[PDB]
């Protein structure tokens, strides 16, 4: 739905 | 912007250094890398966007998690901080990590 972000 | 700032284009969404003056522009229709650049990444800025342009901010990268707000004209510094978010939250744009110019 949402743009994310890299995990670690 | 005051007087001598080259204004933003109708079509043209920035953000402005509150130390410098120095800015950073997109066109409607464009977004930011996974964050802004490094000279301004997370630097405190306010939003002066053309008629026909929206600014969204993320205080995170790659725009995410919808903690997304919108900003129109010419915007207070003050006002950059305490702003209603996608997600419902109420959050800090001041010092943005990422960017998208849309249509108003
Ligand atoms: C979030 O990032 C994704 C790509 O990883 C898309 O560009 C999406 O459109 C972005 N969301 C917003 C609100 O610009
Ligand atoms: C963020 O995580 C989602 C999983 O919920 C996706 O893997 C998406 O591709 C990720 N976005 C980025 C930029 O890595
Ligand atoms: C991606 O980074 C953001 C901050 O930019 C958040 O920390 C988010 O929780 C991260 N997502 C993952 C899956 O670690
Ligand atoms: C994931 O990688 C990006 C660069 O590719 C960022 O550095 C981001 O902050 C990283 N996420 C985590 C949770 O460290």
């Amino acid at each position: 739905a949402a743009s994310t972000t890299t995990p670690a | 912007g005051g007087g001598g700032a080259l204004p933003a284009k109708e079509n043209e969404g920035c953000i402005v250094s509150v130390n410098s003056g120095k800015r950073y522009c997109l066109p409607v229709g464009q977004r930011s890398g996974y964050s802004l650049p490094d000279w301004i990444v997370g630097q405190e800025v306010y939003v002066d966007s053309g008629a026909k342009a929206k600014v969204l901010l993320s205080d995170w990268d790659n725009l995410s998690y919808n903690r997304i707000g919108e900003f129109v004209g010419n915007v207070n510094p003050a006002d950059m901080k305490k702003v209603k978010a996608w997600n419902g939250q109420y959050l800090d744009f001041s010092k943005p990590r990422s960017m998208r110019v849309v249509y108003k």
